[PDB]
Parts: structure tokens; sequence; C-alpha cells
């Protein structure tokens, strides 16, 4: 899942799929592209594409054959950050795919710890529908609930139980 | 030309929003109450430098501008953070552009690209700086500071950490005032008077590499040499010169607004005549750039792109000028990390200067054909934007006017660029002037795990900026003269992200804990250039009315298309368009 | 009038005598050499509030008089508290009087007077304060900080001080400069650059809410909103302001010396033009004082009178105009805690608009007219001088200490001068003196010795009696993308009355709480809540007129006259009007 990093067209992809140029995405996939292309800190298109909320993108690029659990150097995988930044359809589309919902970086990060310290309520019940782990820990032990305490986040608690 | 006063300021090792928040908001808050303002522009960079440019209506007086400026700003410092007030700010009321380039280039090869640096800075820069009509001066490399190059390994070996380097640095680099035998008031028939002398600042390498960290409890000593490497090197290393692809440094001089281009110059090249008896050997002046025989050539690269990268760009257009232009060209000066903007990894610049006028006959050796060659040369240079001119459609700013804040900014931005793109009978190049967001490492440091650990808070931060950013120490005198001393991680310990795992805090109780211990971290994107105007988080929009069409007509448009932006988004007209 | 240069400074939480002796004096010790300078005068208030006046010669050139000014002050700026140096010192060059008021309310009642006030602060007072020709702006409210309004009872259940607070917010609202990875000089051949985003500025009180204040020996937490209230909160809550009676903030604006009023003021509504759009809802400028028809009404409280007490009678003044004039006033904007004296508890403002010169016929609904009978009404209102007038004959007289004799042997003296002045209606009418009378304060002393024997520091003490009553500026923080202060404060239940003192603990060095009680005392005293002084020397400033027909001339010979039986060491001056 730690994807290799260099190429001309890979190049253009990664840029492509972070800014949202749908259409390019598109003729670039269908002119051969590394759909993997990584670039120096580890994110593939579909890691770019889920930071940056492109949907359309992300469905592009999984239908011909993205990674969905692509690895960046730090651990941290599409569903991470469609998670830690509220992109909620993203989330779905990840998870419908295959995205391992319990992924945990090199910090023992999970995407419901990201969602729930954020407070994305929305992302956090389609997670745990996927079968997040409610009790996981991170590196310091803390859970999903042990964050909505500390940020008094009363809602999330709720949600928890 | 309106007259524009700049002040510039420097936070070594913080990046755009740290500059930004500690120091640009700061001043800009306290720009008040002076005459004749038009407007107010700033960026705050990730190279922890801040520009904030002043621009006055026409026929300002230019000296009264700088002054009132200058007076806000002195009584805006107390709020600054003491490593910025301790860089110096500069306040300047200056021409943008070049008026001339002192070139310096050692003929033996006997001195690095780094070494000549230090010597113009140390013995030239001064005096140019002073001379009358001088604006801005410009070094292309750095003066030496001392280098304490720390090693993690071993002052984890030994329990220390760099809050200990940096104590023992204030405490044995030190001048200390220390009275008279016999001073006043002296009791009666006193027949002896002397000065008092104790600590004196160090002046080499080796009187820095014996300073005592500690002594351990079986009795052996731990010197600073034992967990650094000691070495004179640039106070930054963000800019290098070359001279016809040879070693060099030089001065860029820019002209005082209202002074004489010509009596400046010359000035200058009398203080230059007075300097040269005394350089070393293998020493030489040369002028690659007087101010219709000289243009520039600027390279600039996308954020995010190194110094490796920018200067195969410029040694692409260096070789041009030296193969394919060799009759024309007599010579060229590159700079590699600082170009029209200022300073970065990812810019440069190119002065040429062409051989006598009476020896290119032909229209096609002329200045204006030359550089239109060039253009042409370097337009299929990937990833660069790379042109040669010498020394217009508009200038726009979109401003964030509801605290929408960057990302919101950008997206707005990025909707009326498209915009702007589905009307190209109308405009033509609508486009940033600014810089894309870069990945950034955002590590989270864990107050519950630090106070566990009795590890503080003050040691952990200190620990991951002196080592990774660099930190002034104090100074010390280099050959006479008063320099700066900095400690930071020698290189191979600060180029991975595994390696902020090495670097060891110790706790309260005296244990060394590692980084890892109590931190955490993961990718994200960030601003590298911050840009502001009147106060306002704000973003640069160039463009050009398309073929036909006056500058008006594209203006207008560009008005109707910011009208459809959301909400809290306005814009102005600046420079050019005002 | 001749051009006056004006230094400002603040010192929250200090009163009059710490403001004059660690503010006031030493800037004034370094104001001579100055070119054109007539004169100098200061108050020093228990505001925590100075303000110098440097008066020039008619003709001096402003932007050298300020320069001037300026650089002597700099010789001073280092020898300042940095309690006050972080507040901001500013040096202006403005007429004294307002060119101009920018209202602004809320027309939807969806924000509150501090939110307006806020807002006014935020997005609208700096592009105004830089407009070419402001001289001067004052806000008629404050700027939110971000407050910790803290606990006692809390604090001391967790064995914390205010001490421990300010450290943590220092701590844990820090904006860290951390350098990069693969920056220069790099390691040949690295390809990898990013910088290294550590701890930034805190944005909400939910961040500030969560700052991790210790981790108790059983491993649970406490937060800083374990032992404080956190909000959002005005500076400070001195100033308040009212627009026909409903919640306004708003911009009072003076001209620079020497600029154009109505270029200025043109350039102030093109810079408001481009602020409107952006407003959120309900948000309104309105435009209640237009320099004739408008003036203004001074209220003046004794020293002592709080809020309430002055709002009463701002309400009285504001309830005139609306029902017996309200067919010819159109509005009134009404300061309460801002006067012609500056800030201060027991002093208001109200500037009144009239309605257009076409829809009052008859000298009787003229401005000389209104502002008579206004005067008259407000005449028998009960301890408050309340006057109404647009914008001669006095008088302006300066008694001053020249001797060492201090502030109270001063009173003494100013006291036999106006009886003497008193028994001369002939010559010498209304003659009273200009400044606020001692009130009662509140003295307390540290114990050193218990101090010392209790390993109880005097810089804890010190931070925990200042912070908790009087207000301390932390650090700054980010609010929508602005840079503003942090405010560490009691909640104001805790810091009402005098037995409050001993439930305040500060922790020795031994790890035990001490409450205040065990090593200070107290006594109530007067003192001075407005310090003045003239040529840097303390003053006092007696205002008067010229008898009907006898000349100012006649009256100030008889007031040098009286003057002269004097206690030794008491001389005068005379200044403003009188000085040529």
């Amino acid at each position: 899942h730690h994807h290799h990093h260099g190429s001309d067209l890979g190049k253009k992809l990664l840029e492509a799929a972070r800014a949202g140029r749908d259409d390019e995405v598109r003729i670039l996939m269908a002119n051969g592209a590394d759909v993997n292309a990584a670039d120096v800190v580890g994110w593939t298109p579909l890691h770019l594409a889920a930071y940056w909320g492109h949907l359309e993108i992300v469905e592009v690029l999984l239908k011909n054959g993205a990674d969905v659990n692509a690895y960046d150097t730090l651990g941290s995988t599409p569903l991470h950050l469609a998670a830690h930044f509220g992109h909620l359809e993203i989330v779905e589309v990840l998870l419908k795919n295959g995205a391992d919902v319990n992924a945990k970086d090199d910090n023992g990060i999970t995407p419901l710890h990201l969602a729930a310290n954020r407070g994305h309520l929305e992302i956090v019940e389609v997670l745990l529908k996927y079968g997040a782990d409610v009790n996981a820990q991170d590196k310091f032990g803390k859970t999903a609930f042990d964050i909505s305490i500390n940020n008094g986040n009363e809602d999330l608690a709720e949600i928890l139980q | 030309a309106p007259p524009a006063v700049t002040i510039s300021a420097s936070y070594p090792g913080a990046d755009a929003k740290t500059v930004q928040d500690t120091v640009t908001q700061v001043i800009e808050q306290n720009m008040n109450g002076i005459d004749n303002l038009m407007y107010m522009s700033s960026n705050s960079d990730s190279t922890g430098t801040v520009q904030i440019t002043l621009t006055f209506e026409s026929g300002t007086d230019a000296d009264i501008a700088q002054v009132q400026v200058q007076n806000k700003l002195q009584l805006a410092m107390p709020l600054l953070p003491q490593e910025v007030q301790q860089q110096g700010v500069s306040v300047e009321k200056s021409s943008s552009s070049f008026l001339m380039v002192v070139g310096v280039i050692n003929t033996d090869g006997t001195m690095t690209q780094e070494d000549i640096s230090d010597y113009v800075a140390a013995n030239m820069k001064d005096a140019i700086s002073r001379t009358s009509g001088v604006g801005d001066v410009q070094l292309f490399g750095s003066q030496y500071a001392m280098r304490i190059w720390m090693n993690p390994n071993e002052l984890n070996k030994f329990q220390l950490t760099p809050v200990d380097v940096i104590t023992a640095i204030k405490a044995q680099n030190a001048q200390v005032a220390a009275g008279q035998l016999g001073g006043t008031p002296p009791v009666k028939g006193q027949q002896l008077n002397a000065s008092i002398i104790a600590q004196t600042r160090l002046t080499s390498t080796e009187e820095f590499g014996k300073i005592l960290l500690k002594v351990n409890q079986d009795g052996s000593r731990v010197l600073l040499r034992d967990v650094a490497k000691i070495e004179l090197g640039g106070e930054n290393y963000d800019i290098i010169a070359e001279f016809n692809g040879q070693p060099a440094s030089g001065l860029g001089i820019k002209l005082a607004t209202g002074a004489n281009a010509l009596d400046t110059a010359a000035a200058i090249r009398a203080e230059l005549a007075k300097m040269e008896p005394f350089f070393p050997s293998g020493l030489k002046i040369v002028y690659p750039y007087d101010t219709q025989g000289v243009f520039m050539t600027m390279v600039q690269l996308p954020a995010g792109a190194t110094q490796e990268r920018t200067q195969k760009v410029l040694n692409e257009v260096t070789h041009y000028y030296l193969t394919k232009e060799k009759n024309n060209v007599e010579s060229v000066f590159a700079v590699n990390g600082f170009g029209f903007a200022g300073r970065g990894q990812n810019t440069g610049i190119a002065f040429v200067s062409l051989k006598d006028w009476a020896d290119r006959p032909g229209e096609e050796n002329k200045v204006e054909a030359i550089t239109m060659r060039a253009t042409r040369a370097f337009s299929q240079i990937k990833d660069a934007m790379v042109f040669a001119f010498n020394l217009t459609g508009f200038d726009f700013e979109l401003i964030d006017q509801a605290g929408l804040g960057h990302e919101k900014l950008t997206q707005a931005r990025n909707q009326l660029l498209a915009e702007a793109a589905k009307h190209p009978d109308m405009l033509t190049s609508v486009r940033p002037n600014g810089l894309e967001d870069t990945p950034q490492f955002k590590i989270d440091i864990d107050q519950e795990k630090a106070q566990a650990l009795g590890v503080s808070i003050n040691d952990i931060n200190t620990t991951l900026g002196a080592a990774w950013g660099g930190s002034y120490v104090n100074d010390f005198i280099d050959r006479g003269r008063v320099k700066k001393v900095y400690v930071m991680s020698e290189a191979k310990y600060r180029m991975l992200p595994d390696d902020i795992g090495d670097w060891y805090v110790r706790a309260a109780d005296g244990q060394m804990v590692p980084f890892s211990a109590f931190s955490s971290s993961r990718w994200e994107y960030g601003s590298p250039r911050l840009e502001r105007y009147n106060g306002l988080p704000s973003m640069e929009i160039l463009g050009q009315a398309a073929p036909g069409k006056s500058t008006g007509e594209a203006m207008e448009l560009m008005e109707q298309l910011a009208s459809k932006l959301p909400t809290g988004v306005g814009y102005d007209w600046t420079g050019m368009s005002y």
C-alpha cells in the first residue's frame, strides 16, 4: 500500500486530481497514467481527491483500479483524509469500495478518531455503520469517546453511548 | 511613481502563518495615523520573512513617509516576538528595481562561494549601504555566523538537549561589564585605577568547541565539540550566485527614492576603489549589471521546487546565453534563491550584460530582439515561468471581508479564475501572482503525555525549533566584527520524518524522553506565502484584456465575475489598475 | 487653536498614582529640547490611562512636532512597564474635538452592543484609522478578547493559582516556529522539503476550555474550563453606547492637525462604502454627528459615581430630547463611560443631531435656543454637571506644587484659593476645579516577613492579586482570522467585596495553599482617581470667568493676588485661552 514516487503522466494525474480537473483525469486514465502514482509524501491521486473533496474524481479513480487503502509515508489512507475533513459522500464511496474502516496510521489514529475530533457526526455514524471499532485506542490510549469528553462534545458522546 | 516604503522582518524557522499571525498582522494593526497612505500590502513567507509595502499618494514626500512609518513601527516593536526584534527590522524608501550589481569573484579559486559572500558582508556591504542614494542593498549570499551543528545521538548519550547548549553558549560566550579597581567613588589615598576584564566574546571555532556543557559524576568533561560540529557558515543558506558559471557573491543596489542614478553609481564605484587595495589575493570586482546594454531573466518555479531544481533551470538559462548568444553577451550573473518577488527556494534571477553596442551591429543583435529570442527559447522549459525583460494589463486583489480564512478564499479565487477562463474573447492569462499550498508536516504535542512524563513544553518546543529551524543565540567577534551565533541540527539529523524520533528531551526527573513518546504527526497542506491587502487576507490576480479589447472592458468583466463570488469575498484594484 | 501632540498609554488594573509614577513621570522627564513647545500637561487616571498633551506655537509644522515628541518618548520606552509597552503607546497629532461620529446599529436586534462593538473594532476601525486626515479614532465600546473568568474556589480546590493559569495559556496558546524537514543546508540529493507546523494560536472558547492545567496523581485531568468560565468579551467593559435608545457602537473621529475636513470626511464615507456590502444582516451605519444642526451634551458626575448612576443621568438627557424636543431632534447617540474628560465611569456624552433647517422654523427652534433650554432643564439634575452646547472670556489657571508638597497639601492650597475667590463675586464668577476629588481606596499591605516564613513568593502574590482583581493581558489569539488579546480576571462575583480578598489562595514553595488573609492586612484611605501635572509638576487646573463687564486681564490680576497668599511652595501659571 506504500506506492513508489516518480513519472510524467503520473505527475499530471497527481496535479489534476488535486485541482479537481475531472476531464483531464478521464483523459489521463485512458492514456495509461498510473492510477497509484505517488508524490514525495506518499499521496496518490485518491489521497489528493479525498483531501480536497473531489467526489467524481474519487469515483473515476476507484473505477480505474486505485488502491482504496493507499498509505502515505506516515501510514494515513484516503479514508483518514476524507473523514478528517468532513467529506461525507467521499467517505461513503470509499467504504463502499473496500476502504479499511479501522486502518491505523503510524500514530495509531483511525478515521473514527479524526472524524470524532473535528465533530463530523454523520461521518462518525457511517464509519460505525461499516464496522469501525468504537474502542480502538491511539498511541496515547485514547478512544473516540475520550475525544468527545475532552472536547466537550455532548452530541458525539451521545452517538457513542 | 507613487513612492513606496517597505518594512522587512524575519523570524528564523517560522512558517508563513506563524509570521503572519505574530508579526504581519501586529505591524499592520499599528500603521495608523500616517499621512497620504493610498494602500498597504504584505507577504508572509515560509522562509520566515515578511515584507510590508506601503504605497503613498503621488507627490508625497518619501522622507516624511519613511519617518512616519518608522515611528509607528517603533511603537509596535514591543508587540513583536523577541526573535523578530533581535534580527533587526528594516524600513526602506527605495525603488523596487536594481540600479546596479556589484559582483565579486575569486580569480585564483582560493575562496568558495560562501567565503566570498562573507568577505563581502563583513568588508564591503556596510560602507556601500551608507553611501548617499543607496536605498536597499541585497547581499547575494550570507555573512558567516558561528554554526553549532548539533548531533542528537551525542546529546542524548550525555543526557543533554539544545536548551542546555543554548544556555551554555549564553553563559560562556559572554561580554561582561566588571567595573574597575580604584573605581569612583574611591577611598582616600588610592594609587591604582584599572579596568577589570572578565569574560569576553569568543572569536573562533576552537573557543566555541571547548565550551563546557557539563562534568559527569565520574569527573570527565563534556565539551560542546563532543556533541556538535563547530564551523563558520552562513546565517542562512538560501542565496547562491555565479558569474559566468564561476563562484561569486555580490550586492544588488536599489536607488533611494528621489536620488540621482548617475551620482549614486559614481559614489558606489568610488567607495569600491577604497576597498580594492585591501582585498585578499584572487578577489576581484566585476560589473555585471549597470543600468539598454543589459537585461534580466526571471526564473519562477512552482512552490515546492527545491534549490537543485531552480539551479537546473538557471544552468539552462546561463548556458543559452554563453553558447547561443556568446557573440552578444559579455556576462551572466545568476542568483539562485532570490528573484523578482524576493526570496524563495523556487526563484532565481539572471542579470545579463551585453557586449558593446558597436560590436552588435544589426537589429537582430539589439536588446529587444535578443530578449524576445531568449523568452522564446525558454518558453518550453517544464514547470517554470522563464522570461527575459528590461527594467501592462491589470492588477486585481481578491479580499477576505468576513473572516472566511485561507481555504475558503482559495476556493473563491479558483471559482473566479475558472469563470475568467470561459471568456477568452475578453480576458487572457488570468492567473494568481502568488503561490500554491504545499505539503507540510503537522506535529501535535501531547500535553497530557508531556505532563505525565515531567517533560516541559518549553524544552520540547525549543528542542524542535532549534534543531529543525535554527536559533540565533547571541553574538561573537569574527576577525574584529560582531556577527551571530546559531545552533541547529547537523543536516543529516533533520532530513526525514523518522529523524523527529531521534531527538530526546530531559524530563524533570532526569530521564531522556524521545519525541516519539509525546508527539504524533500527519501530512496536510498549507500556504508558503500568505498575502494581505489593506490589512485583510488577499490573493493577487493578474491578467490582461484579450486582443482588440480595452483594459477597461477587461476590468468591467472582472468586476462582474467578482459580483457572483461567495458571500464575504470582495475585491479591489491596485498597482497599474488603481 | 495651537497644534497639540498627544501621547497615550494604558496600564490595565493600575491606579492613578501607579500610572503617574511608573509611566507619566518617566516620559515627562524626557519632554525637553522640543522646538516651539509652549506647554505640557497630563492626566494619570485610576482607569489605568495616561494622556500627555504637548501644545505647540501656532504655525508649528505638526509632522515635525510629532517626530520630535516621539523621538523623546523613545528614551522612556524601555523604562516603561512591559504591561504598558505591550498595550501599544500612541502618539497622535489631532484636533481635540470630533469631526464626526459613525454609529453602528443592528436593525434586526440579532447583535448585542458588545457584538456590534467587536464588529466595528475588527472590521472597520483599522481602515478608518489609516485614512489620510484621520488624527484619532475613538471606539465607543471594546474589541473582543478571549476572557478567562477565574473561580478562586475551584483554583484552590486543585492547588492552582492565576499564575498557573497564565503559565498554561502561554504554553498551550502558542505559535511555534518549528523549522523544516529537508531545509537548507540539506544533505545533497534531498528531495523532501516541508515546513514543520507545530502549535498554533487557539481560535475558539472550546480550545481555551481544554487547556490542560494539570494531571492529578490519580490520572484525572484539570482543564481550564474546570476553573474558569470562558467566553469572548471586551478588552474592557467601560464604554457603552446607544442610538435613540437602541444598542449601538461607533467611531468618534478627530481630524489630523491641518488636514482638510471636507476631504477627510468624504474619504471616511468612501471607506465605509467598501465595508457595507460585507456586513452581517441587520447591521447598519447611521450618522449621528456631522460637523450647524448638531451639538453635544456633556455629563460629568463626581468621582466615585458608578456606571449605573451615569446611565441614569444619560437616560434623563436622552428622554428629554426624545420627548420635549422630538420635533427638533432627529437622533441622540449617547455614550456612557467616555466624555470631554476622556475615559471614566462618572462621565458621558450625548451627540445630538437636529432635523433639517427647514423643519425647524422659528428662532426658538435653532441650536442656540435649543441648547439654552436643554441646559436649563438639566440645571437641576442633582450631583451632575450636565450641559448642552454647540462646539470664550473665561480664564484657565494652573495651581502647581513647586516644592515636593505632595497631593494632599496641594488640594489644601487649592481649597484655600477657591474659598478666597468665592468672596469676590464682583470680579470672579464660577471659580472651580476642572478635576476630580479624592475617593476611598482599599490599601493592602503585604507582610514580607510572613510571606518569606510561609515560602510564598512576592511575584506570585502580586500576580494573583493583580490578575484576579485587575485583569491581565496574557498573550494573543486569533479570532476569525484576526489577532486579538487574551485576558485572565476573576469572575465578577469573586471580586466585589473586601472579604473576597481572603478567598484567593497562593501556592507556597512547599505546595501548601495559603489564603491572602495569612500575609496581608488592609484599611480604607483616600486618594486621587485623577492626578494632573503641568509642565512636569503636580498641578490642579482651575477654571472661571471675568464678572459681568470686567476684563479677563483684571480677573487674572485678582487670581494672581489671591495666589500670592497661598502656602510656600505653591505657584501658578496660566494656560490655554489665558496663556496669551
